[PDB]
């Protein structure tokens, strides 16, 4: 490059920033999630879909570990997914090369959240257009939290991103209780994504990613066939 | 035609009324029976979807200029009632020839018939054709950008 | 809009063939005219706290 | 569209007046046009004959371009 | 240049150019009414009726020459009274970049120049002079220039 | 509609799309070719026509049918200097693997390395997004053969059969309907099928000029570029 | 000059709408293509209560409105519809009427009565040549 | 034959009498009128070439429910209103419309 | 609470009034964008009252042809004066009542003599009495600002 470094994010004479804006709108369009945090485990239900019967399944995945025990989805695009992937995965190693101890779950999200604002206001880039939801299980009690392309986090107890996220944000509402177990927790979690789903709901057509307190662990498609069996 | 769009400079918003009042007019509420309509432009590119949508414009059609037969079939047909010898070499005329155009194919068939009541021949010689084209070939090419982009 | 809550849930008792009406009733009417522009998304109104 | 004369009582039809227009293109009309002999032109004579050649034939030999199965343009 | 819908040339003048263009050819033969229109640009033009059925004679006119301008201004000065020693090499060297409006303009400032003195007759340093009358001697140093 | 200038460079607009990017995806069609990807049960077929408009042109220095690795190979589309810029970063970045890292690279994780690079020149936003695709072939090591395509947004995935180039919609509707009704593939019966689909959708019953195929097998590893002749001896061995 | 006209015809429409009298017993229904583009005035409740929105035809629509239209077509005794159901590429209904006229039209012009299914299929792939797909990228 | 004056129709009124006389159909505006009267060509799809493809399949929606409309009941479909002639200029396209009128 | 002793104060004890030694307001502006009690407002106080209620939409006065839209103007007031215990209602005074554009770009002189006639009656002559006009429409930064001193 030559040295121009000029934010393209500037103020609206409202007083908003309109790219973070429009970075949203891809977010709503993307692929329907889920995630249920249960006092036991949290666990997080993508809804992966393919255009074709020519795709594999094998091979893109959704439900991504990061360090043992800390995992994540998405809602938004997917090559900038796969980004800070990437990014948080070399961002948990300087903390274990150091501290020589796993990273908090708070401690990660932290760290992406300033990865992605400040990816904001450096010039000559466009903002991301994916938001995450991380868990984890860390000192006992779970966790999970959400980002955005805007950089902020939160923390929620159940909520839902991608297609229809407001249907299934007031199915939540009445389906979520104060505490669950981790079973009962996937099996409303299966519920709310065969609200915005279609026909078919194979072993395939979702993919599930649980955080025990013994770890994370990622769930095979013959479990996902078998516990679909008299599934919502 | 043209698409609809946002606030628009006033006199804009008298056409779009305008073709509102065809939109409606032609297929709405009331049968239109017995009465078919052919519309024709060059730029399909830009206008309201809800005039290109089927049940109103059911099949369109597009109508391509090139395929080296046509313009010797069309060559055929503007040169057919004209006096000559029977030397005709078409396919060389056909050869030579960036035509492209009915109308042009015409103008060939005026222009050699140009040059061959000159020098007082009734008759209509293989050469004249060669000078049409070349008049044509020049007449053509000394333009620019006749970009001829459409859907 | 009071109106079109009140209008709403005497519309979903009158398809059951309802004399009565819940709390519930008003809650999916007042979701029903609550449609606006400015989508709620938890994100829009966050980030600018 | 033509311009009848009518009575004004009968009202009926007897009179066709030449219909005239808007003042505008009334105002285009140039007639009267000054001979300009042709070698007040210089070194452009070749032009001069390509346009008498396509326009002053078309109005004088109006016969000769019909039985050949040409059309001037 | 059509199909360019941009303000403000974008909607009064495509009809006009239209209902010319439906005109000239259309849809009823016009073999009543020859058509000699002309411009002094091609490019700007959008191959709408530029095509042939309508206007194909192209006539371009070239720039006149040494030849062509000595000519003409010959033409100008019949008119008036000229003594003959008058050298159109020199003319016709000296003339250049003009066209018939300003060979003609230099062919009436120096035939009043004349008049200013009153002599009857033309040289060359009377054309030489209505030449430097055109322009005024356009010459500005810019002084950047060594 | 346009805000800003998301028409132009590569940023969002008020739809949540952006427009290079997929004004790139349609920017191979202007190179006017197809290609097929098949992969059997022990092999994997690529193949390829090509056009010869000059006499005066080798048949040499045409053909898309590149070698990244010697157990890897692959096929272009798109334009051509954008094509052989890409290869020259795989050919370079599986080098790497070897010496950092001291096995052969699989070709999965090349894919990655490519849709990477690929997808910061869509990010920032001073550079122009390279439009051509990218389909390999290859042999793992107790996974059997794999099919990739690396795209100029910067996504891949696996298939099992997959075309490129200009004519998909027909092409793709077709091996959807020769895979899902169950057959055999073995090798022969791979090749067969990679042909008869690219003959159908072009609809031009070819003589054996055209076309090369690049297939790769379990029993031998190495990239393969099929002679003219052995492709004429598969041509009309399936004509009955 | 005629901006004015328009803004009075609003004036003069929401003042016998709902002005002192409040007309009863008469029904006010209107049907554009954008309401995101028309007065907010109009869209209050109270004066226009019922947003209802006319979608595209999805999936299980699709074989309501094949069933309507071949309910009254004498198409073929064996030919299915229903690979042509699960296409993506959304499609709207008046798109459906065209696909089924110009089998029809296709049908009639070999001298036939009946379908061989294969004018619905050229009819499919004659209607669908336009823009396409949501290219795989941002799910 | 009063059952015929239907709530909008046109008639003529006597001077005096102002009673009806004769009513009229309906009214031409001879703005349009101009839009009607023009000959075509007199041409006979032979000043046409190499685009019967194209021809044929647009005779075939317009000349058949004009002409023949009981084909179109064997079938039961109704046939549909009319065609787009789009092209890059020249090619001939306000030709056709000399050749069916 | 405001609009009842802005209106029925001035005509039940007018007394009180012409006793501190300002005069009596006439003149009354409601808004609010969404339609908020803007006319349930309007018809309670034309129900209770026991007094004349004259109500005009902003839309009426224009009519067909020229000067005949004008004149009625005038006939209103001479009539909304023969009843001294009255009010006049204007609904919606959006259109007429916007702005003195020029005249021969767009912005028609035609209504706008209304206008003229409308501040220029009311007060151009003499300050009426037992006079109450109400005036409701939204969007307060789009109609003229001289009528709203
Ligand atoms: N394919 C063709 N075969 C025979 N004649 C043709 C053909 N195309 C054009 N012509 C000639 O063109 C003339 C008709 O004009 P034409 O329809 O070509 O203009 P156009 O295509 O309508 O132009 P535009 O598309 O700009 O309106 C006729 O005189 C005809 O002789
Ligand atoms: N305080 C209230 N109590 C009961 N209903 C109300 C109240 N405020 C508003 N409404 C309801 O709102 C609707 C609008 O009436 P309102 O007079 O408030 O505005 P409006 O005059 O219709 O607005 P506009 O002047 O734009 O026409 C009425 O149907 C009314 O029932």
């Amino acid at each position: 490059e030559r040295g121009y470094s000029f934010s393209l994010t500037t103020f609206s004479p409202s007083g908003k920033l309109v790219q973070i804006e429009y970075a949203l709108a891809a977010v709503a369009g993307g692929a329907p999630s889920v995630g249920i945090k249960a006092a036991n485990g949290v666990v997080l239900a993508t809804e992966k879909k393919q255009k074709s019967i020519l795709y594999d399944e094998r091979s893109v995945h959704k439900v991504e570990p990061i360090t043992k025990h800390i995992g994540l989805v998405y809602s938004g695009m997917g090559p900038d997914y796969r980004v800070l992937v990437h990014r948080a995965r070399k961002l948990a190693q300087q903390y274990y090369l150091v501290y020589q101890e796993p990273i908090p779950t708070a401690q990660l999200v932290q760290r992406v959240a300033s990865v992605m604002q400040e990816y904001t206001q450096s010039g000559g880039v466009r903002p991301f257009g994916v938001s995450l939801l991380i868990c984890g299980w860390n000192e006992g009690r779970p966790y999970l939290f959400q980002s955005d392309p805007s950089g902020a986090y939160f923390a929620w107890k159940a909520t839902a991103m991608g297609k229809n996220y407001v249907n299934g944000k007031t199915f939540l509402e009445k389906r979520y209780n104060e505490d669950l177990e981790l079973e009962d927790a996937i099996h409303t979690a299966i519920l709310t994504l065969k609200e915005s789903f279609e026909g078919q709901m194979t072993e395939d057509n979702i993919e599930v990613g649980i955080c025990n307190e013994a770890g994370f662990r990622r769930l095979t498609p013959t479990e996902v066939k078998d516990y679909l069996a008299a599934i919502a | 035609g043209g698409r609809r769009f946002s606030e628009g400079t006033s006199a804009d918003r008298e056409i779009q009324r305008t073709l509102m009042e065809l939109l409606n007019q032609m297929d709405g509420f009331d049968t239109l029976h017995r009465v078919k309509m052919i519309m024709a432009t060059n730029r399909p590119d830009t206008l309201d979807p809800a005039l290109l949508r089927p049940g109103r414009l059911d099949r369109k059609i597009h109508i391509d200029l090139p395929n080296e037969q046509a313009r010797l079939d069309i060559l055929k047909i503007h040169a057919g009632p004209i006096t000559k010898h029977g030397e005709i070499d078409y396919e060389a005329i056909v050869k030579l020839s960036d035509g492209f155009n009915g109308a042009d194919l015409r103008n060939v068939c005026t222009e050699a018939g140009m040059f061959a009541i000159r020098a007082d021949h009734d008759f209509v010689v293989q050469e004249d054709f060669m000078k049409a084209v070349r008049k044509v070939a020049d007449s053509k090419k000394l333009e620019s950008k006749l970009d001829y982009k459409p859907v | 809009e009071v109106k079109g809550v009140c209008t709403e849930a005497g519309m979903y008792a009158l398809r059951e063939r309802r004399v009565h009406v819940t709390q519930e009733d008003f809650e999916m009417a007042v979701a029903k005219v609550m449609q606006k522009d400015s989508e709620k998304n938890m994100s829009i109104k966050k980030l600018w706290k | 569209g033509d311009l009848v004369g009518v009575n004004k009582d009968s009202y009926l039809i007897l009179e066709t007046l030449p219909t005239e227009y808007d003042s505008r293109v009334k105002a285009m009309e140039v007639d009267e046009r000054p001979t300009e002999q042709y070698s007040d032109i210089g070194g452009l004579d070749k032009q001069i004959q390509e346009l008498v050649e396509a326009i002053v034939l078309p109005m004088n030999h109006k016969e000769k371009f019909e039985n050949l199965g040409i059309q001037p343009p | 240049k059509r199909f360019d819908s941009e303000k403000a040339g974008d909607r009064e003048v495509q009809r006009t150019m239209l209902e010319l263009l439906n005109q000239l050819d259309g849809f009823q033969p016009n073999t009543q009414v020859k058509v000699i229109a002309a411009t002094n640009r091609v490019d700007i033009l959008d191959p709408a009726l530029l095509r042939s059925g309508r206007l194909d004679r192209k006539i371009e006119f070239p720039m006149p020459n040494e030849e062509a301008r000595a000519r003409i201004m010959q033409i100008h000065s019949r008119k008036m009274n000229v003594s003959p020693d008058v050298n159109y090499e020199e003319l016709a060297r000296c003339t250049d970049d003009f066209n018939g409006a300003q060979c003609k303009a230099v062919c009436v400032e120096a035939g009043m120049i004349a008049l200013r003195r009153g002599a009857t007759e033309l040289t060359h340093e009377d054309y030489m002079e209505g030449i430097l009358e055109v322009q005024a001697k356009k010459k500005a140093n810019l002084q950047y220039y060594a | 509609s346009s805000a800003g200038f998301d028409r132009h460079i590569t940023i969002f607009s008020p739809e949540g799309r952006l427009y290079q990017v997929e004004y790139a995806f349609k920017a191979i069609n202007q190179g006017g070719l197809t290609s097929v990807a098949v992969r059997g049960k022990d092999c994997a077929v690529i193949v390829t026509q090509k056009k010869v408009p000059d006499k005066l042109l080798d048949s040499s220095t045409v053909t898309h049918l590149f070698k990244i690795t010697e157990n890897i190979g692959c096929v272009m589309t798109g334009m051509t200097a954008d094509s052989r810029s890409q290869v020259q970063r795989a050919r370079y970045e599986a080098a790497n693997w070897k010496y950092k890292y001291g096995y052969e690279i699989p070709v999965d994780m090349l894919c990655k390395r490519i849709a990477d690079i690929s997808q910061v020149y869509t990010q920032n936003a001073e550079m122009r997004p390279l439009g051509c695709c990218m389909i390999l072939i290859g042999i793992d090591e107790e996974q059997g053969p794999q099919v990739y395509k690396c795209d100029p947004a910067g996504y891949y995935c696996g298939f099992k059969a997959t075309a490129a180039g200009v004519k998909q919609t027909e092409s793709t509707s077709f091996l959807e309907k020769k895979v899902k009704k169950k057959f055999d593939w073995t090798f022969e019966q791979t090749v067969e099928t990679a042909i008869t689909c690219l003959s159908t959708v072009l609809s031009i019953d070819f003589k054996p000029s055209e076309i090369e195929v690049g297939v790769v097998t379990v029993e031998n590893p190495k990239f393969r570029i099929l002679t003219e002749a052995e492709i004429d001896a598969h041509l009309v061995a399936l004509a009955e | 000059g005629a901006d004015r006209e328009v803004q009075r015809i609003l004036l003069e429409l929401l003042n016998q709408m709902d002005g002192f009298d409040q007309n009863v017993n008469v029904k006010v229904i209107m049907a554009t293509n954008r309401a995101d583009t028309l007065d907010p005035a109009l869209l209050r409740p109270g004066r226009l209560d019922r947003k209802i929105e006319f979608p595209l035809p999805d999936r299980r629509q699709k074989r309501l409105i094949f069933s309507t239209i071949t309910s009254k077509m004498n198409l073929s005794e064996e030919v299915d519809l229903e690979d042509y159901v699960a296409r993506p590429d959304k499609i709207s209904g008046a798109d459906i009427n065209s696909i089924c006229q110009e089998s029809g039209m296709l049908a009639v012009r070999e001298n036939r009565y009946i379908v061989l299914a294969k004018d619905f299929e050229k009819a499919y792939k004659t209607v669908i040549k336009k823009d396409e797909q949501e290219h795989e990228f941002y799910k | 034959d009063k059952s015929k004056l239907k709530p909008g129709t046109r008639v003529a009124l006597d001077m005096t009498t102002l009673t009806i006389m004769r009513y009229l159909p309906r009214e031409v505006d001879p703005l349009v009128y101009n839009m009607s009267h023009e000959d075509p060509g007199n041409v006979s799809y032979s000043e046409i070439g190499g685009l019967s493809e194209q021809i044929r399949e647009l005779r075939e929606v317009i000349e058949l429910p004009l002409t023949n409309p009981e084909l179109f009941q064997r079938v039961g479909i109704i046939p549909p209103k009319g065609c787009l002639l789009y092209g890059p200029p020249g090619t001939g396209k306000t030709l056709l419309a000399r050749a069916v009128a | 609470k405001e609009i009842k002793e802005v209106i029925e104060l001035p005509v039940k004890h007018p007394e009180l009034f012409e006793a501190l030694g300002i005069a009596q307001p006439k003149g009354v502006l409601l808004y609010g964008p969404p339609g908020t009690g803007k006319t349930l407002l309007a018809r309670a106080v034309a129900h209770h009252t026991d007094c004349t209620f004259i109500r005009v939409s902003g839309s009426e006065l224009v009519q067909k042809f020229i000067g005949e839209g004008a004149r009625m103007v005038r006939e209103l007031f001479v009539m909304a004066r023969e009843h001294a215990p009255s009010i006049i209602f204007m609904d919606e005074i959006d259109s007429i009542g916007s702005s003195r554009l020029e005249g021969g770009s767009g912005g028609d002189s035609e209504v706008q003599r209304t206008m003229l006639e409308l501040l220029n009656q009311l007060d151009g002559f003499e300050a009426t009495k037992n006079i109450k006009v109400i005036m409701a429409t939204n969007r307060i930064d789009i109609l003229d600002s001289a009528l709203l001193r």
